[PDB]
């Protein structure tokens, strides 16, 4: 009784992957690669008894960004100056400020040009951060810049802002993207509550090692998310539900020195110092960060134990970008010491010391060294953590400590990403029905 | 209401095939057109090759499998239709549930997984009876 | 006589409706593709990367305006048809006007403004008509 | 075969038209199933440019074609069809042999060659009968 | 009652934006024959319109600012492998340039400077002639001199076997496009055309650069026409198509042995060497009477949109950069910049020739662009070309008693093409269409 | 009466030109540009009763294969580091080796590089191929490198393999390969027996002047083929039904110098050979040659008369790229002196081995274009090959006196390409077709 019928337009899907479109509402880069519109988006479409399986750990989203991320990086660098002749000899000394008082950091380097003219060098002076520079052979008064041994550094264009904005990624047609609405979801599994959107919301392409700046605060409650709390290879990230405020500072008010390279080609480094000498760092309230830090600890016991102990301590070991709470600040580059912060245990005005440097290897890549140019005026931004990067090493049985690793740069991502899937719509579907075609 | 159906049973999704049609090609695409035309998109990000070429093949393979869609449609006879009938008999071997449930109780997505391992078979036999319908017709015309 | 009697009437289109089906595709793309392969060109459109990706550009859209075209015609059940009728009655609003005054009074060019507005509302009537049409054509294949 | 008795005789070899027009997207669908399951594989040859170029370039020209022939079909009221029947005569311009003579003891290629100069006549032809086909049924709609 | 008819096919249009294709017709290595490798039609159509009237509006055409995008990307792209001069730039002994019997060369001075070779290691002395508007002094009490490039981008040396000699290239749509081309013969932009044609591809319009006169254009079918975004207000440029045009000779007569020093590995620079022959300096001579009936029409004819007795005045550019300033323009490969001080200065109320002093300048900031300056390169012999004054580029001065001065002014390119690109518009077909019926659907 | 009847999904096809795909199955770029993966069951279909012409010197897929591999040349060698700043005035000096050995054509170069600082420069010291430098002026010992009068130099990436692998060739859609298996077939005319193919059955990208290596056997015995047999302006490929064993080698056994040309940019050349230097050598079996190439002789009779008298000479002139047979070992490129072979008299129609001195070069002007110079890295240890000749590049002489001279050939690598890609070629499907009936639609 029952005859083979063909539809055509069947609401059912399947996994995918495909490139998502990028889209955004002197200059900014993000809106200028997506220069387009997310305007008219303003409706989702709820799904009545659906549920999917999502899985935050196989987000192919998330690699998407990574290398979109990059390759607009590499596009806003590759026109802009280069500084293959800086890598020069450099005759360097202690700067100073006000009363001849040296600075902790800040080598005062001479060295030689060449002009406009190819037959005509001339001596500058110029101040630099002292991790951006290596000693020669142990001699006094003889130094280069980092990077003379690993490839040419490009000048970011000061013109260009790097300050992230809202991006929406949004589906090509016939592909969708669901989105999750368990608001106790833990990144991986089913979910019966999912909407069907063409763009995601807007998600701040942010960059950062073990802190969650200005995120999403997670949902009602604090959740820890893992591809398997147990293990100790993997990262373990914590979405907190209020955010905590820091504010960060570099207070050292400078005059920026234009130095010529070349025809149409220009340096910039950091010249006289105007006012005293004060130190970078970061204020955090430390009540709440210990509230904060009680309630990831309980969260934390429901996966361990209630009678477990567990501590936080600071980041073994490795380079800057591993241990130092690393991004960035009204244009400069910060990496912070937050061994004041993971130095705690659990039975049942914090200042941050900071370093920065303006040679920045970002994503740890061989070559491609970015160098950020510097800032006149005294920089002060304010930024909301969301989350953190926890690192698990074991040990001991009821003996739990966690350290502030920096993880992968994509779990910076993962973590705002954990709601969506991409899904390609399958419109043909058969079925059987009483129903056969005539003659 | 794209795929505002997808969790509703069998049957339920019917009076919005139309609204599923759509949005596959020419639904998301020509607004995705104006929206990229109206700030000269890719016009000035020619420069970034890597990003056209990538939107150009993603356009392109809309475009492809639609094409592939519609012409699995037409081999079988009766295309241009969101409905249509074969004159193949279902084989209750596949899934055997020969009940009402095939328009209650069960949703389209539960469906396609459960007989997601026929669809070549299924293809196939359509195949073959659209090829003995031609020839039968050109015959009966001549 | 492309465009040709486009200032005629719309009345008597007649074979117009031929020729401007046969001239918005491939079938013209052919002719250009021919010519800008004969010189051997290939090289600058890779070298002028630039050209290249605008030209592609040029082409994948008016692929997709034409798969526009069909997809619209399909879901109307106007597959494969130049003329073709449905059921949904003209509405006053529209602006009405007795065809002794506009059939052979007025041309095309003159009077695609004069509904402007309502083809969102027309496209709407016709896919909820084949849509209805076709589930009844289903329901009464007993 | 896939071109089996291409060579032989048109009788035989008109049976088996499906699989010519299958190919001419599964092909496609095919390689890109084999791309697809090789992300590396599209990351090099996006930054091999060039190839990325003339590949797009290869796909949206088979697209072409394929768009070519299908809006040909619809034209000439053949649309979803491999097979079809006009009311255009046939000419003795061209051509005198009868049925026996063609459909068995020559091949499709030697046909092609036969009627290679006459074919286009044929495509004007069939589109000014589909045309008063199609104003003939408007006016029968009464 | 009436009921729903689709038509598809229907012919309509609406105005649209698209990328466009360039054609031209089979021809050592111009550079336009490459890039509009498409060749064009042997037997162009065209189709005429009856009773068909469309809104054009020359300043708002699309055409024009693809023109501009597009012949941009083509002189980069032709740029972009040739040769590069970076490593010029060094302190240069300058001293007065002297032709046969050591007699003054006003504008050049004959300049040596080291220079690397081959090795990196091995550096030589070099000698070659430069013009002045070429050169900046380092010292103004001394001789040491610096190419004017040398403070805003390094410059590439056109490649010396590239011609860039303009051929007519036809301006071809997509399909789904078409182009709309009025034939009205006295039609002004920006409103209605009655006589309209559709085509596939434009006329062909040779890619001629030109600051204040319009050179080897079309020329109006009537009288002269006047075209204008706004005639009242002054701030706009305002564009004269002749109806019969003004054949001008141009001219650099010092016959110049050129020279070439190898810079690199593969990297050729070529100059100006010495110089024989009597001395000569570059010049466009223009027979004075057709100029003066051609501006005596012109003045008639802005009399249509000016008063009867209103006095027309003409002077010349105030002031600004040698680019606009002066009549720029490409002969067989050099660059001339003449003063035409003696065309636009008379007053107008109710056997002679006459010749314009013209300097030569190589380093070109072509676009107005900062930096990425071209090297034209030098051109051994004695040139001579001609070319044909078709149309004029005027700005204006009012707010005078009854009086109205012209000057020439422009510089922006874009009216250039606009000269030839007033007649097109680009139309998207909408070939989906609905209409009403008596007829009616069955089964 | 009889009606028309249009089909769709027709068998017949055209002649055409198109674009195709390579898909093939340590940095092997072979494997990374044509990583498509291939069939593992690729399914040849027989086509009954159809025959198609080739015509192998007219097969647009040779142009195809060139443009492919020049391209993949260049864009491997794209990131890779530049040589620029080693072009340098060079002390040199005769190289030595244990016990002050004098080396036959090595130089002991020393020059003065930029180290990482710019501001600085360090003396360094090399070994390098004499073929690769000329003496810079006179007969100083003061050298440079021969391409640093033509062009900059890209070293080959030192982690990049060029070995040659199988590469399938496969059609677009709309698109299928004609494969003919006449094993007697010449390379022009038809063929009878002829296959469907989605993708070619494999060819290793060698390159080689002379003589025809790695290659594909004949089915049948030995074919020679040429355009026009008797216009000797035609080079004659030689298809062998039996492969030659031959083994070269560099035997010296040398080390590699690191020196740093800049902040990522190292430049690598020979620091030393230990001793007991020997010459690098070709080597190839007496008797197998002597057979091989009397069989061929007996085929150069069949074509030109049995009581013709045949004779072998080397290479009449040019470069080493068309004297020598030339080719890459390892990346490595050896220069044979084919004297030793072809030097041979027939009419009517030796237990040792021929051995072919080996010059050895670094610098390569690959497809001898002008410019974009490649230099090959250095390989530490000892260098050996193991090759199968299957085929000739022979010219013909205009001696006539009834005796036809034969020399051999090359200069053109579209041959090499082509002697592999005879029996394939490239054919477009057609599904459109009409037909007659004795019926017509019902209307
Ligand atoms: C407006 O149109 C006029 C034509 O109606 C243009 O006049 C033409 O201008 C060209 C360019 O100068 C002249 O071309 C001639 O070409 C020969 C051929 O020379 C070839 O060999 C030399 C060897 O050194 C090589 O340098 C050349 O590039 C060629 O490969 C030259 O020898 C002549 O000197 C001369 O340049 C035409 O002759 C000329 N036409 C006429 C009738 O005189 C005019 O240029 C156009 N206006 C503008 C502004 O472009
Ligand atoms: C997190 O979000 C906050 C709030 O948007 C960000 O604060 C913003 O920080 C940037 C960079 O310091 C500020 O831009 C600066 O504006 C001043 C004044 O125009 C200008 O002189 C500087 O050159 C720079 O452009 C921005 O005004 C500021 N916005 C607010 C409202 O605070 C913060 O940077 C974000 N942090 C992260 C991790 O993204
Ligand atoms: C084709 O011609 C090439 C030379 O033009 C011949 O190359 C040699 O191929 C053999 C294949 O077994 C290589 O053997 C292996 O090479 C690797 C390279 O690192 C080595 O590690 C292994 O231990 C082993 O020796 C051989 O190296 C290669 N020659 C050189 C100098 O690398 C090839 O034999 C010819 N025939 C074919 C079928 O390719
Ligand atoms: C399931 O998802 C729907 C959205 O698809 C949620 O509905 C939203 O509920 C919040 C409650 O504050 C409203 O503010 C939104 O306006 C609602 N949106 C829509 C579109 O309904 C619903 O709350 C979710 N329920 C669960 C189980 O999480
Ligand atoms: C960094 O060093 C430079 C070089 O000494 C200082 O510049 C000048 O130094 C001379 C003495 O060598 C003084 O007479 C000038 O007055 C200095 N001029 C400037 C630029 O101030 C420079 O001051 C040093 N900067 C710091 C912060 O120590
Ligand atoms: C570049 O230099 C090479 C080598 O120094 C030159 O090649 C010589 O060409 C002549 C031509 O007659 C030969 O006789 C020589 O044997 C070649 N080599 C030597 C030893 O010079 C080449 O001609 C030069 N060309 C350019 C443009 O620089
Ligand atoms: C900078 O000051 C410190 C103070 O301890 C001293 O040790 C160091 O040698 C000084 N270096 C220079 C360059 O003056
Ligand atoms: C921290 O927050 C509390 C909230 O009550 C506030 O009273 C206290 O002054 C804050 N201290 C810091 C570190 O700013
Ligand atoms: C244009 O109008 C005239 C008016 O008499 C008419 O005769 C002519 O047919 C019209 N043109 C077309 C193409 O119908
Ligand atoms: C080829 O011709 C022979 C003639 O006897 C026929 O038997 C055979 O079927 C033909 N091949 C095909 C594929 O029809
Ligand atoms: C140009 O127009 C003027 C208008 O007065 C007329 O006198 C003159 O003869 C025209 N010249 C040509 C060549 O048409
Ligand atoms: C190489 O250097 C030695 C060092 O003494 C010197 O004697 C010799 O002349 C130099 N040769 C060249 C060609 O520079």
């Amino acid at each position: 009784n029952l005859w083979v019928t063909v539809y055509y337009g069947v609401p059912v899907w399947k996994d995918a992957e495909t490139t998502l479109f990028c889209a955004s509402d002197k200059r900014n880069v993000w809106a200028t690669h997506c220069c387009v519109p997310t305007d008219p988006n303003p409706q989702e479409i709820h799904l009545e008894n659906v549920t999917e399986e999502f899985n935050m750990w196989k987000n192919n989203m998330v690699e998407q960004m990574h290398e979109d991320i990059i390759s607009l990086w590499d596009q806003s660098l590759k026109p802009c100056v280069k500084l293959t002749p800086l890598c020069v000899t450099l005759n360097c000394t202690n700067a100073t400020a006000s009363n001849s008082s040296i600075i902790e950091g800040m080598k005062n380097c001479s060295f030689n040009i060449t002009t406009e003219l190819r037959d005509k060098r001339e001596k500058k002076n110029a101040l630099f951060y002292k991790l951006d520079i290596v000693q020669l052979d142990g001699n006094s008064s003889q130094y280069r810049l980092i990077n003379c041994n690993t490839s040419a550094i490009t000048q970011a264009c000061p013109k260009v802002s790097f300050e992230p904005i809202p991006i929406h990624y949004c589906a090509p047609a016939g592909f969708a993207i669901l989105k999750c609405n368990n608001k106790t979801f833990t990144g991986t599994g089913p979910c019966n509550n999912v909407s069907t959107v063409q763009c995601t919301h807007g998600i701040k392409p942010v960059v950062s090692t073990q802190l969650l700046l200005n995120g999403s605060l997670a949902e009602g409650e604090i959740i820890i998310r893992s591809e398997n709390i147990t293990n100790n290879v993997k990262t373990i990230l914590v979405h907190l539900n209020e955010s905590v405020k820091i504010e960060c500072t570099r207070p050292n008010n400078k005059t920026v020195t234009s130095i010529r390279i070349g025809p149409g080609q220009w340096f910039y480094a950091y010249g006289q110092v105007i006012g005293d000498i004060r130190e970078a760092y970061c204020n955090i309230n430390e009540s709440t960060w210990n509230e904060t830090l009680g309630k990831v600890v309980k969260q934390l016991r429901k996966h361990f134990g209630n009678n477990t102990i567990i501590r936080f301590q600071p980041s073994s070991g490795g380079d800057l970008e591993v241990t130092t709470h690393s991004f960035n600040c009204g244009g400069e580059f910060f990496y912070c010491n937050t061994s004041g912060l993971f130095n705690s245990t659990w039975i049942s005005s914090i200042t941050l010391p900071c370093r920065i440097k303006q040679i920045i290897n970002m994503w740890q890549r061989v070559g491609q060294a970015m160098y950020a140019p510097p800032i006149q005026g005294v920089i002060r931004c304010v930024s909301n953590i969301t989350g953190l990067i926890l690192t698990r090493d074991g040990g001991k049985n009821n003996t739990e400590t966690f350290r502030p690793g920096g993880g992968d740069m994509r779990d910076n991502w993962r973590s705002e990403l954990y709601k969506y899937k991409v899904v390609k719509i399958e419109p043909l579907g058969v079925a059987p029905t009483r129903c056969k075609r005539r003659v | 209401g794209f795929l505002g159906a997808a969790g509703s049973t069998m049957g339920a999704a019917s009076m919005t095939l139309t609204v599923q049609a759509r949005n596959l090609l020419s639904g998301i695409v020509q607004q995705q057109s104006n929206l990229l035309r109206a700030p000269e998109c890719q016009q000035h990000l020619l420069k970034d090759t890597h990003w056209g070429i990538k939107q150009l093949q993603a356009r392109v393979l809309a475009v492809e499998h639609y094409l592939r869609d519609q012409q699995l449609l037409g081999i079988w006879g009766c295309s241009g239709k969101l409905i249509c009938c074969t004159n193949v008999p279902w084989n209750s071997s596949w899934s055997n549930r020969n009940l009402s449930e095939i328009w209650d109780n069960m949703t389209w997505l539960q469906w396609d997984k459960e007989i997601s391992n026929y669809t070549q078979i299924i293809y196939g036999l359509l195949e073959e009876s659209q090829n003995q319908q031609e020839k039968n017709e050109q015959d009966l015309l001549a």
